[PDB]
RNA sequence: CGCACGGAGGCGAAGAACCAUGGAUUUCCGAAUGAGAAUCUCUAACAAUUGCUUCGCGCAAUGAGGAACCCCGAGAACUGAAACAUCUCAGUAUCGGGAGGAACAGAAAACGCAAUGUGAUGUCGUUAGUAACCGCGAGUGAACGCGAUACAGCCCAAACCGA
């Protein structure tokens, strides 16, 4: 398929949002990324 | 249209107009439909005007048959801006009646008279 | 901190515009080395940078130019 | 109003380039065209412009790699900041 | 003295008689020509306008528009209903012609608000009417001490909300007394009964 | 130096943080209005419909949103009647159009405790399950008056004037 522009846009903050929830963070709170998406298991939009 | 059933000739028309100018400077004329309407009724009136290029035609079909049953004498015109130049008017009139005429009386006669002739 | 709004005010129309182009470009220069991960940061100056082309922009704002 | 470059990109392609082809690697605006990256450059390192290349990169922006002149020295550009 | 607006008046009683009938006759042929909302610059019937509200001024506009007529165009039903409810041909609506025609004009004219409206005739298949419009954005009317209350915010889209003078009667508003129980203050909060 | 108790570093007596009011900034799509498009692109733009008019988009208007409430139109059936067609559920559900901070109504071609009487309109209590409707079955169902709340009355068309 031949994605857009904006399409390429959309996937790409996606594949961002995919990251883990930085270890500095843990601590700061004194102890989860609820929105982890896999390619195969999951489906993004459109 | 409706309320016309003869036509005045270019030349009389101009006559006719020509007499009511100085009839607004010596005498005393009345613009307006409504203002011509009581002038017949009145009896005040001796010879009105009534424009052809009326719409609506209301404004003015009751005028050749009041006309008739007040004896007063009435005359056609083409354009009813130019009736409106002649009463002295930065707009146009429907009709206009020559409340006692001045310096005039004579013409106004021989229109009256000439018309009359004309059917 | 280092830049303070009377200051900002005390500078002329053009001054202004000469102080604006040289902040951008420290600014730059230090996305520059944090683009390479450089360790010689200073988290509160780069941050600190920012805010001051703010405020120089609303003083320009306010004054006309 | 968006400026034109963002930040230099600095990766082991992006030095072979320099080093290899006097080419800097730049992340730039994604609205900006060849002909506004080029010029970009030169008013911001008085360097003269031959070619550039562009990408819209999976990381929301848009990455050109722009080409310097036999005039010009790639590495002794990107090793002054 | 009689005006000569009583004379207007008089011809409209019958407009089957006299030269109003030649003249309807010749007119409707146009009529029947133009569009269904035609801007019009002088009132086919002076006397009913000016009675109405009308003025000749700056932001007072008028508007012929023919509406089909007849009882309602509906559709049969598609699906279970009982004998009562499986009419199509003597249903009617319960809104009239006029206030039909005052809606078609009010929609042409975005900025305008009506005013009021009467009956121009009518042929074998359709009616005319002369709905009378006004701009509340022009200062001309919004220093006349006569109409000027047509600005007001309240009196915004005043026709579709059946404000209008031919709408209050249609709603039957017109009897104070005996008769009115179930439309007065409004149809809606007496339940829909009249 | 947010939630968020880390690390590094920074800011604050040039009175910061924090709060109140006013202002600056405010990407793209969106009524979405130059034209097209799954938030982008292509070569100046109130697009469209209107009013006024210097008849030039020159000055203006409309569009869409809002928890319900409000007003004008369109209008079921399950159900009840121990079946069912009128009736009932109900002018309800739902659909189209539209206004406001509230809407709508409103200064008698009224009432009709018939009077030598009342005196704009809403609404609340009552009148009353009374009058009236109805396979006179099941069911349906007001008002005048009264006690209260709050109170406020006015402008045109025309006559006679005629710029
Ligand atoms: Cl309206
Ligand atoms: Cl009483
Ligand atoms: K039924
Ligand atoms: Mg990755
Ligand atoms: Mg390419
Ligand atoms: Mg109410
Ligand atoms: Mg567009
Ligand atoms: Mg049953
Ligand atoms: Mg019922
Ligand atoms: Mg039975
Ligand atoms: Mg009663
Ligand atoms: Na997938
Ligand atoms: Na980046
Ligand atoms: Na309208
Ligand atoms: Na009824
Ligand atoms: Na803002
Ligand atoms: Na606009
Ligand atoms: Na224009
Ligand atoms: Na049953
Ligand atoms: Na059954
Ligand atoms: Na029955």
């Amino acid at each position: 398929g031949k994605k857009s522009k904006a399409t390429k846009k959309r996937l790409a903050k996606l594949d961002n949002q995919n990251s883990r929830v930085p270890a500095w963070v843990m601590l700061k709170t004194d102890r989860r990324n609820h929105k982890r998406r896999h390619w195969r298991r999951n489906d993004t939009d459109e | 249209p409706v309320y016309v059933d003869f036509d005045v000739p270019a030349d009389l028309e101009d006559d006719a107009l020509e007499a009511l100018e100085v009839a607004r400077d010596t005498g005393a004329v009345k613009k307006g439909t409504n203002e011509t309407t009581k002038s017949i009724e009145r009896g005040s009136a001796e010879l009105v005007f009534v424009a052809e290029d009326v719409q609506p035609e209301e404004i003015v079909m009751h005028i050749p048959e009041l006309a008739d049953e007040k004896g007063v004498p009435f005359i056609f015109v083409e354009q009813q801006d130019d009736l409106g130049h002649a009463a002295g008017l930065e707009v146009g009139s429907a009709a206009a009646a020559v409340t006692d005429a001045g310096e005039a009386d004579a013409d106004v006669e021989d229109i009256a008279d000439k018309v009359e002739e004309l059917r | 901190t280092v830049l303070h709004v009377q200051e900002i005010r005390d500078m002329t129309p053009a001054e202004r515009e000469a102080e604006l182009d040289d902040l951008k470009t420290e600014l730059l220069n230090a996305r520059a080395v944090q683009a390479a991960g450089g360790a010689p940061e200073n988290p509160g100056r780069i941050k600190e940078l920012r805010k001051a082309i703010a405020r120089i922009k609303t003083i320009q704002g306010e004054e006309g130019d | 109003s968006w400026d034109v470059i963002k930040h230099p990109h600095v990766t082991e392609k992006a030095m072979n380039d320099m080093d290899f082809q006097n080419k800097l690697q730049f992340a730039v605006d994604d609205r900006a065209s060849k002909g506004e990256v080029a010029d970009a450059v030169e008013e911001q390192y008085d360097v003269t412009v031959e070619q550039v290349n562009t990408q819209n990169t999976m990381d929301g922006e848009k990455k050109a790699v722009v080409r310097l002149s036999e005039d010009d020295d790639a590495q002794e550009v990107a090793s002054r900041i | 003295a009689r005006s000569a607006y009583s004379y207007i008046r008089d011809a409209w009683e019958n407009p089957g008689d006299g030269q109003l009938a030649e003249l309807q006759w010749q007119r409707q042929q146009e009529w029947r020509n133009e569009g269904a909302v035609e801007r019009i610059e002088r009132p086919t019937r002076l006397d009913k306008a000016r009675s109405q509200g009308y003025k000749a001024k700056q932001g007072v506009i008028v508007a012929r528009v023919s509406v089909r007529k007849g009882s309602a165009r509906k559709r049969r039903h598609k699906a279970g209903r009982r004998s009562k409810r499986q009419g199509v041909t003597r249903i009617t609506r319960r809104k009239d012609i006029q206030r039909v025609a005052e809606e078609r004009a009010s929609r042409t004219f975005p900025n305008l608000r009506v005013l009021n409206s009467y009956s121009v005739g009518q042929d074998g298949r359709q009616k005319w009417h002369e709905v009378i419009l006004i701009d509340p954005n022009h200062p001309a009317i919004q220093n006349d001490d006569d109409l000027s209350w047509i600005c007001a915010d309240d009196q915004a889209d005043r026709v579709f909300r059946g404000l209008t003078g031919a709408g209050r009667r249609n709603r039957g508003l017109s009897g104070k007394g005996k008769g009115s129980e179930k439309t007065r203050p409004s149809l809606r909060s007496n339940g829909g009964k009249a």
